[PDB]
C-alpha cells in the first residue's frame, strides 16, 4: 500500500495545481484545505434515504477484496455490482448483501467489544443492577441546574483530552510530551493496554 | 349532536391544550420570488422616503438616509432613527454594566486575531460574484480565493482572517478583476468549461454589495411570504466579526434572550417574571405586554449599527475600530438582487416567457398585471440598469440578529422617561420582546407603555400594535413559550423529528432514540406518549429499510434474506431491528445502544459476523459523522455492518490532496496536524520511513523498495 | 516586531463608503468619530420625546367581552357558494371493497386484481351511467381511463403501467400546456401579457364538514391502526406508561379517523415509491388498506384506484398529476353542493348483509408535490399529538390524589366519577362526552389540521391564537388591555377564503365565543 | 432561425392527435 | 380521407376517417 501510496502521490504531482499547493501550504494550513468541500449537503435527508433504499445498490462499499467472498448475485438476488464509480471510486452494493453478510461470511474477533466500548457497557451494567422503588404522583419542585449528562472515567480539558487520545492511540507523532501525559500517566497506560489488540 | 373540538376550551385553559390550537402537521406552505423581493425593498424605501435621498458617488446607485431624519408624525413604521438617543441608550447600557464594552470589545478582537480564514466556510448558502448565484459556502470562498489569486491578492494562504479582510477590502480598488467564469459551449451538448473573464471597477463593487434574494417557503406559521436574503463572502468576514461582538455584549445582559437556547431560556423567563413580581410596589400592578415586533429589519437603518459600533469600542485600538466598522458600511451600500423575474403569457397562443429582471422595463408597463405595475411604477427610481434595485436603508433578515437584540436591550434598559412613577424592564430576542411595567395603577401602566413605544420610535423599532396585546403579570407568551401561573408549556413542537434521520440504520436509531429521550427531559413529553413515539418510529424505520420481522409474512428482497437469518441463527431475541430482530427498546434504556444492549442475546456467529473488525460496508472517509448528525446532534453509535453510507449525488486538487495527506497521517483526520513545513515534505519523509519500515519488517519487496526511492527521489526530498 | 502593533488600513473606496455613508448633518466618518467619542448626551431622549407629536402612541385600550365579535361574518352569508370537497381522497364516504385474507402482505396490484375478482359485477362494468360532469372534465375520458385502470390491474401480467400511455396523456391534461419561448419575442409581441393573480373564491358554511367531524370521530367494529411491539416493561414507571398506552389505543383504534389516516398514509407512502422508481411513465395505484376486524380477521380493503402521471421532475415543489377513481356508497345528488369537483359515474350495487346499497366512483383529477407527498407518510403524528395532551390532562388528575386515575377518567372507579369534558350541542344545548370520545374529537381536529392545510389554515390558527388567549386572560380577569383589535380581526379574517376546515374553525370559534359570552354571567 | 419562426408565424400551428382522443374530445368541431 | 376537426381554443387538429364519420 506504500507503493500504492507513492504511486497515487507521483499521479497527483504530475499536475502543476498539485505540485504549486502542495509546496505552498504548510502542515499547518492543511486545515483549510480539507475544509474547501462542495457542501451540497442533501436538503431533506429523509426523501434521500427513502429513495436511495428502493435503488438496486445504493450502498457505496469500498474496494477491495471482501467483495470476492460474496456473489454478485446470491440465489438469483443481486447484491453488488463491478461497474466503476466516480464519487467514491469503489463499488456498489445493496443491503442484501449486508443481510448476507450478517447472515454468514467471515466471523470476526469477539474480544474488542469486552472493553473498547466500556463506557456503552458500564451504562449497561448500571441500568440492569438499579434498584426500582415506588412512584411519586405529586407536583416535584424542579432547579434549572449546570449537570454532567454522562459520567466521565476521568475529567479533563478538551485540549488535554485530544493530547491524551494521540498519545493512546497514535504512538507517532507525540513530540514532546507536556505537562499533561504524567498526571494522566494511569490512564494512558490502562486504556493502551485495554484497546492493544485490536483492529477497529 | 354537533362535534365540536373548540369546546375542549372549556373544560381546559388554553395553555394546557395550546399544543392542539397549532396545525403542525400539514403540508407547510412552499412556493417566483422577484414580486416578494420587489415588495420588500419599495416598503423598505416607503418607511424613510422622507430621509435625504442622494446619489452615491462610488456606485452611481441611489441612497435614502433616513437616520436624524424628521420625527415621525403617525402610527406609520419610522425608521428616522436620531443617533443622538442611540448614544445616550449605549450611555445608560455602559452606565448600568462595570466596563461591558471594553470587555466585549478586546475579547471579541483578541478571538478575531485567532480566527482563521476558513471559518467563512461555515454557516449556510452564500451568493456567489464570479457565477451571480447562489453557491455553498465553502464553494464559494473557494472561487473568491481562487479569483484573488490572478488580481494579486493574497492573504489567505496567510492563515487568518485579518489578511483575508484586508486584501478584500484592497480588491475593491483594483482598476480590473479577472476572475474564472462558467461557459455552458455547445459542442449538440452543453459542456462547462472555465473562461477567464473581467469586471470593471464599478461592476465589482456592485458584484460586492449585491444581496441575493430567495422565497422563505420553510415558514410554517405564516400565510403571507416573506424574502429571506444571502450576501457575499465579501462580508461574511466582518458580520461574523460584529456579530460576535454583539454576542458577547448581549450575553450578559440579563435582558437578552440570545444565544442561550433550551431550558435556559425558560430559566431566564420565569426568572425575570418572578423578579418582576418581587419588585412591584404594595398595591401597584406589574402589567406583561405580550410584543411582537413587526418590520424589525425593514426599519434598523445600517448607519445606526455603525455609531453602535463605534461607540461599543470607545476605547480599543484603532485598526480594531476600524475594522470592525466596515460591515455597517457595506450594508449601508448594500444592492438587492431581483429573482428570476416576472412571467407574461398569452392564452390565445399557448405561449409564455418569462422575463429576466433586466429587461423588467424593456416592456411596457401596461402589460404587467396592475398590482405589478404599481409596483414598478414605484420601483422605477431605485432600479439599477443591471438589473438590480438601490436598497441603502433598512436590512434584511437575518444578518445582524445580535446587535439588534443589543439595540433592543438598549431600549428595554433605559427603565424610565422623565422620573415617572413607573418602571420597565424585559426580553428581547431577535424580533421577539415581551415588556413588563410596574406602576401604582393600570393608567400610569400604560403611561410607560406608550413612553416605551415612542422611545422605541426614536430608534427605528417599531412594535406591532396588531399582533401585541396587554394584561397582568403572570400571564404571557415569549417566543412561541408560554406561561400562566408559574407553568411554562414547552409548547409541543418537535413532532416534526421522529422520521428516520437518513444518515445509516444504527445512526438513524440511535439519533431517533435520543431525540425521544431529550424530548422525554424538556418538553414534558409524558411516559406513554414516550412509548407510543417509540412504536410509531420503529414502525416507520422498518418500512423505510424495508427490514420488518423476519417471522412476519411481509415480502421484499432483503426480506426473503431476513427469513433466512431468523431461523439460521438460534438466538432470535439478538437480533437487530434492521435485521427483522425483535424491538427491545422502552423508556428505562433510550440512552444505551442497542447493539450494546442485545450483546448478550447475540449468538456467537451472529456477533462475530456482524462485528467483524473489517468490514466492507463501513469506510474510513465514512467515520467523518459519528460525531455530530445534521444543528450538530451529539448521538452514540457502534461500528457494525450497518453503519454504512450512502451514494453520492482547483476542486480535484484540494480533495485529493487533503485524502491523500489524511490517508499518510492517519493522525490528521482527528486533530489539527501541526507544522511549518511544506506538506509535500512532510509526505515524502514520512513515506520514505514508511516504506524503509515495511522493508525492514519484510511486508516489501527489495525490487518494491528500490522503485518507491527512486520517486521519492525525484520528489526531492531523499 | 512586538514595538509595531498589527497594521490594518482602509483603502480608498472604501473609505470613501464610509465617508459617504454616515448619518444626516456630518460630512466625514472621521466627523462622526470624533463626535461619538467626545459629545455627551445628557437627556437627548427627553429632548426628542418632548417635541415628537402627542399623535403617536399605542392607542391603549381595554378590553372587554363586548368588543370581541365572531370571526368572519361572511361565512354565514347565503349569497356566497357552498366550500367544495378538495380533499385528496374520500373520508366519510369511502366504500371498502374488502376481501378477507389469511394474513399473507402482497403487492397492491395483486391485492386489488384480487378484491375486483370477488366482486365480478364492479369489475366487468362497462356501461356507466353519468350522475354528474362536473364543469370541465369529460365523461368519455375519464370513464375510458378507469376502464384502462381496471383491465390494466386485472390483467394477468404483473405490471401496473397502463397499456395505452397515450389515452391518458390527453385524460390527464398532460398534453394541455403551453409552450415556452425566448424573452426577445415575448418583449416584441405585444400579446404577451401577464396572467392576473387568481384569488379564492370566498365561500360560505357547508354541511359535509360538520358530518364528516361527527362520523371519523366514532367507534368502528374495524380496526386498522397497528403498531409494532417495544421491549419488556420492568420498571413501574414503564407499567404505568404501558397502561396508559393500552387504554388510549383501546379508544382511537376503533374511531373511523385512524382508519383514513392509515389510508392517507399507505396511498401516500405508495405514491412516492412509485414516483421513485416510475418517473416518466403512467402508472395504476390502487387506494389499499389493511383492516382486522375484532375477530382477528386481516380483511385487505380496496378503496378505489389511481393513475399516476409522469413524475420525472428534478425539483421538489414541481407537480405531479393523479387522477383518483374512488368507490363510494353515496349518491352525490343528495347533496350536489358538495361535489362540484366531481365527475361520477354509478357502476352498480352491493349487498353488505341483504340491504342493497348502490356503487358509484367519484372520479376526479388532481395534482400534489413531493413536499406533501412526504407529509402524507408523516400524518401518523396526530396520533402523537392526540396522546400528549390527554397524557397530560391526566397528569394533572395524578397530581391532585394520588393514586394513578387512568382507569378512573377513562371509566371511573367506585370513588371517582368517569371525566367528561364538554364536546358538542343540540338545539342550543352543550352536551357532555366521555374521556375517550374528547380524545377521538382531539383525533379528529388533529387530522383535519393535516387534510384540509395549506397556507390559509397557518394563517387562520396562528393569527387566531390571538384571539384565543386574549379569552384565556380574560376569563381569569386579567383584564387585558389591547392595541389594535380591529387590525387583529382583519388579519385573521383574511384567512378564512375557501378552507373547508378553516370555514367551519371560524364557525365552532363563533359559537363557542357565543357561549362563553352567555356563561360569564357567574 | 429561432426568432423567424414565431415572426413568420410558422410556430403557431396546430398539434395533430390521436383519432380516438379527438372523438372522444366534445369541444373539437 | 374523411373530414378533419379543431379545437381554437387548445389548438389542436385530427382527421375523422371515412368509416368513422358518423361516430
Amino acid at each position: 500500500m506504500t507503493l500504492a501510496k507513492i504511486e497515487l502521490l507521483k499521479q497527483l504531482l504530475r499536475d502543476n495545481e498539485a505540485k504549486t499547493v502542495l509546496k505552498q501550504t504548510t502542515v499547518d494550513q492543511y486545515n483549510i484545505i480539507r475544509k474547501f468541500n462542495t457542501s451540497r449537503i442533501e436538503k431533506n435527508p429523509s426523501l434521500r434515504m427513502k429513495w436511495a433504499m428502493c435503488s438496486n445498490f445504493p450502498l457505496a462499499l469500498t474496494k477491495g477484496d471482501m467483495a470476492n467472498r460474496i456473489p454478485l448475485e446470491y440465489k438469483g438476488i443481486q447484491l453488488k455490482t463491478n461497474a466503476e464509480d466516480i464519487g467514491t471510486k469503489g463499488q456498489m452494493c445493496s443491503i442484501a448483501a449486508v443481510t448476507w453478510w450478517n447472515t454468514y461470511g467471515p466471523i470476526g474477533d469477539t474480544e474488542g467489544f469486552e472493553r473498547v466500548y466500556e463506557s456503552f457497557f458500564l451504562r449497561k451494567m448500571r441500568l440492569d443492577n438499579a434498584t426500582w422503588g415506588r412512584i411519586t404522583f405529586g407536583p416535584v419542585e424542579r432547579v434549572r441546574k449546570r449537570v454532567l449528562l454522562n459520567p466521565l472515567t476521568k475529567e479533563m480539558p478538551p485540549d488535554e483530552a485530544s493530547n491524551v487520545i494521540m498519545e493512546i492511540l497514535f504512538p507517532k507523532e507525540a513530540g514532546i510530551p507536556r505537562e499533561s501525559t504524567w498526571i494522566h500517566r494511569e490512564l494512558i497506560k490502562e486504556k493502551r493496554e485495554k484497546l492493544k489488540g485490536t483492529m477497529i | 349532536m354537533n362535534i365540536n373540538p373548540y369546546f375542549l376550551f372549556i373544560d381546559v385553559p388554553i395553555q394546557a391544550a395550546i399544543s392542539t390550537t397549532f396545525p403542525y402537521t400539514g403540508v407547510p406552505p412552499y412556493s417566483t420570488g422577484t414580486g416578494y423581493t420587489i415588495d420588500t425593498v419599495i416598503r423598505t424605501h416607503e418607511y424613510s422616503n422622507k430621509g435625504k435621498q442622494y446619489i452615491s458617488d462610488v456606485t452611481g446607485c441611489t441612497m435614502v438616509d433616513p437616520t436624524n431624519g424628521p420625527l415621525p408624525e403617525d402610527n406609520e413604521p419610522s425608521a428616522y432613527a436620531q443617533l443622538d438617543c442611540v448614544l445616550e441608550a449605549l450611555d445608560r447600557m455602559d452606565e448600568e454594566h462595570p466596563g461591558l464594552f471594553q470587555a466585549a470589545s478586546q475579547n471579541a478582537m483578541e478571538t478575531l486575531m485567532v480566527t482563521t480564514v476558513d471559518k467563512l466556510t461555515q454557516g449556510r448558502q452564500t451568493f456567489d460574484w464570479t457565477v451571480c448565484r447562489n453557491q455553498p459556502a465553502a464553494t464559494a470562498l473557494n472561487t473568491t480565493i481562487t479569483s484573488f489569486r490572478l488580481n494579486d491578492l493574497n492573504g489567505a494562504d496567510k492563515g487568518g482572517l485579518i489578511p483575508f479582510c484586508q486584501d478584500i477590502i484592497d480588491s475593491l480598488d483594483r482598476p480590473e478583476m479577472t476572475f474564472f467564469s462558467v461557459k455552458n459551449i455547445k459542442k449538440i451538448k452543453r459542456i462547462p468549461m472555465k473562461v477567464k473573464d473581467k469586471i470593471t471597477k464599478v461592476e465589482y463593487i456592485k458584484r460586492a454589495l449585491s444581496l441575493n434574494t430567495m422565497t422563505k417557503d420553510a415558514e410554517r406559521g405564516k400565510l403571507k411570504r416573506r424574502a429571506i436574503a444571502t450576501a457575499g463572502i465579501q462580508i461574511r468576514g466582518f458580520v461574523l466579526v460584529v456579530e460576535n461582538l454583539a454576542k458577547n455584549i448581549c450575553e450578559n445582559l440579563e435582558q437578552s434572550g440570545l444565544p442561550v437556547g433550551g431550558n435556559e431560556k425558560k430559566a431566564k423567563l420565569s426568572n425575570a417574571v418572578a423578579k418582576m413580581l418581587s419588585n412591584c410596589p404594595p398595591g401597584g400592578i406589574s402589567m406583561t405586554v405580550t410584543g411582537d415586533n413587526t418590520k424589525w429589519n425593514e426599519c434598523l437603518n445600517p448607519r445606526i449599527f455603525l455609531a453602535m459600533t463605534e461607540r461599543i469600542t470607545r476605547d480599543s485600538p484603532i485598526w480594531f475600530r476600524d475594522f470592525c466598522s466596515i460591515a455597517p458600511v457595506l450594508f449601508s451600500n448594500k444592492i438587492a438582487r431581483l429573482g428570476k423575474g416576472f412571467m407574461i403569457t398569452s392564452k390565445t397562443k399557448r405561449l409564455k416567457a418569462q422575463i429576466p429582471c433586466p429587461d423588467l422595463f424593456s416592456i411596457p408597463l401596461e402589460r404587467y398585471n396592475e398590482e405589478t405595475r404599481a409596483k414598478l411604477k414605484k420601483l422605477k427610481p431605485f432600479f439599477n440598469e443591471e438589473g438590480t434595485a438601490s436598497l441603502s436603508p433598512g436590512m434584511m433578515m437575518g444578518m445582524f440578529n445580535m446587535l439588534s437584540t443589543v439595540l433592543g436591550v438598549a431600549a428595554l434598559g433605559i427603565k424610565n422617561i422623565g422620573n415617572k412613577e413607573y418602571l420597565w424592564d424585559g426580553l428581547q430576542s431577535s424580533d421577539d420582546f415581551a415588556l413588563f411595567v410596574n406602576a401604582k395603577d393600570e393608567e400610569t401602566c400604560m403611561e410607560g407603555i406608550n413612553d416605551f413605544y415612542r422611545t422605541c420610535k426614536l430608534l427605528g423599532i417599531n412594535m406591532s400594535k396588531k399582533k401585541s396585546y396587554c394584561n397582568e403579570t403572570g400571564m404571557f407568551e415569549f417566543t412561541s413559550m408560554f406561561y400562566r401561573d408559574g407553568f411554562v408549556s414547552n409548547f409541543a413542537m418537535e413532532l416534526p423529528s421522529f422520521g428516520v434521520a437518513g444518515v445509516n440504520e444504527s445512526a438513524d436509531m440511535a439519533i431517533g432514540m435520543t431525540i425521544i429521550k431529550n424530548n422525554m427531559i424538556n418538553n414534558g413529553m409524558g411516559p406513554a406518549t414516550a412509548q407510543t413515539a417509540i412504536q410509531l418510529f420503529i414502525a416507520d424505520y422498518r418500512y423505510t429499510y424495508k427490514c420488518h420481522r423476519g417471522d412476519s409474512k411481509v415480502e421484499g428482497k432483503r426480506m426473503k434474506i431476513i427469513k433466512e437469518l431468523w431461523e439460521n441463527t438460534k438466538g432470535r431475541d439478538g437480533l437487530l431491528v434492521a435485521d427483522g430482530g425483535p424491538n427491545i427498546y422502552n423508556l428505562r434504556n433510550l440512552h444505551i445502544p442497542e447493539i450494546v444492549l442485545k450483546y448478550n442475546l447475540m449468538d456467537p456467529e451472529y456477533k462475530g459476523r456482524l462485528l467483524h473488525p473489517q468490514n466492507p460496508f463501513v469506510g474510513h472517509l465514512s467515520i467523518e459523522g459519528i460525531k455530530e448528525a445534521d444543528k450538530k446532534m451529539d448521538y452514540d453509535a457502534v461500528s457494525g455492518t450497518h453503519s454504512w453510507r450512502t451514494k453520492r449525488n482547483e476542486e480535484q486538487c484540494y480533495a485529493k490532496c487533503c485524502n491523500l495527506f489524511e490517508a499518510c497521517f492517519n493522525s490528521a483526520s482527528y486533530r489539527k496536524p501541526v507544522g511549518q513545513h511544506s506538506m509535500l515534505e512532510a509526505m515524502a519523509h514520512r513515506l520514505r520511513m514508511d516504506a524503509r519500515l515495511d522493508y525492514e519488517s519484510g511486508r516489501m519487496s527489495k525490487d518494491d523498495f528500490e522503485k518507491a526511492m527512486a520517486h521519492l527521489g525525484e520528489i526531492g526530498y531523499i | 516586531d512586538v514595538e509595531k502593533g498589527i497594521d490594518f488600513k482602509l483603502g480608498q473606496t472604501i473609505s470613501r463608503l464610509r465617508d459617504i455613508s454616515v448619518p444626516a448633518g456630518f460630512s466625514n466618518f472621521e466627523g462622526m468619530r470624533s463626535y461619538i467619542d467626545n459629545i455627551d448626551p445628557k437627556g437627548a431622549i427627553e429632548r426628542n420625546l418632548a417635541r415628537m407629536s402627542p399623535l403617536v402612541s399605542v392607542t391603549p385600550k381595554k378590553l372587554t367581552w363586548e368588543d370581541l365579535r365572531p370571526i368572519g361574518p361572511h361565512i354565514y352569508n347565503h349569497e356566497l357558494p357552498e366550500v367544495p370537497y378538495n380533499a385528496f381522497l374520500l373520508m366519510s364516504d369511502e366504500l371498502g371493497l374488502a376481501n378477507m385474507t389469511e394474513g399473507k402482505s402482497k403487492k397492491p396490484k395483486t391485492l386489488a386484481k384480487e378484491c375486483l375478482e370477488k366482486y365480478s359485477t364492479l369489475r366487468d362494468q362497462t356501461d356507466p351511467i353519468l350522475i354528474m360532469k362536473s364543469e370541465k372534465a369529460n365523461e368519455n375520458f375519464l370513464w375510458k381511463l378507469w376502464r384502462d385502470c381496471v383491465n390494466t390491474i386485472s390483467n394477468e401480467e404483473m405490471s401496473n403501467e397502463l397499456q395505452k400511455t397515450n389515452y391518458a396523456k390527453w385524460a390527464t391534461g398532460d398534453g394541455l400546456t403551453y409552450q415556452k419561448i425566448m424573452k426577445e419575442v415575448a418583449i416584441d409581441d405585444e400579446t404577451m401579457c401577464q396572467e392576473e393573480p387568481k384569488i379564492p373564491n370566498k365561500c360560505r358554511v357547508a354541511a359535509w364538514v360538520q358530518t364528516e367531524m361527527n362520523l371519523l370521530s366514532t367507534l368502528t367494529s374495524k380496526r386498522a391502526l397497528d403498531l409494532p411491539e417495544i421491549g419488556p416493561d420492568v420498571a413501574p414507571v414503564e407499567h404505568v406508561g404501558s397502561e396508559r398506552r393500552k387504554y388510549f389505543v383501546n379508544e382511537i383504534n376503533y374511531c373511523k379517523a385512524s382508519t383514513v389516516m392509515m389510508k392517507y398514509v399507505l396511498f401516500h407512502t405508495s405514491l412516492l415509491n412509485e414516483s421513485n422508481a416510475s418517473m416518466g411513465k403512467y402508472k395504476v395505484i390502487p387506494i389499499t388498506n389493511r383492516v382486522v376486524n375484532e375477530k382477528g380477521e386481516s380483511f385487505d380493503m380496496l378503496y378505489g384506484l389511481a393513475v399516476k402521471g409522469q413524475s420525472h421532475l428534478r425539483g421538489d415543489t414541481d407537480v405531479v398529476t393523479v387522477v383518483t377513481f374512488e368507490f363510494s356508497s353515496t349518491d352525490p345528488r343528495v347533496d350536489s353542493g358538495k361535489w362540484p369537483k366531481y365527475t361520477v359515474f354509478r357502476i352498480g350495487s352491493l349487498f353488505v348483509s341483504g340491504r342493497e346499497k348502490s356503487v358509484y366512483l367519484y372520479c376526479r383529477v388532481n395534482g400534489t408535490n413531493k413536499i406533501q407527498m412526504k407529509w402524507g407518510m408523516e400524518a401518523r403524528r396526530c396520533l402523537l399529538q392526540s396522546m400528549q395532551q390527554m397524557e397530560a390532562i391526566v397528569e394533572q388528575e395524578s397530581s391532585i390524589q394520588g393514586y394513578d386515575m387512568t382507569k378512573a377518567c377513562f371509566k371511573g372507579d367506585r370513588v371517582n366519577s368517569p371525566k367528561t369534558f364538554s364536546i358538542g350541542t343540540q338545539e342550543g344545548k352543550l352536551v357532555k362526552g366521555s374521556f375517550g370520545k374528547a380524545l377521538r374529537v382531539i383525533f379528529t381536529k388533529c387530522l383535519m389540521h393535516y387534510v384540509f392545510g395549506n397556507a390559509q389554515l397557518e394563517g387562520f390558527s396562528a393569527e387566531s391564537r390571538r384571539l384565543l388567549l386574549l379569552i384565556q386572560a380574560l376569563k381569569d380577569r386579567k383584564g387585558p388591555w389591547v392595541f389594535d383589535l380591529e387590525g387583529m380581526y382583519s388579519g385573521i379574517e383574511e384567512c378564512i377564503s375557501n378552507n373547508p376546515w378553516v370555514i367551519q374553525s371560524a364557525y365552532w370559534f363563533n359559537e363557542w365565543l357565543g357561549f362563553e359570552k352567555e356563561g360569564s354571567k357567574v
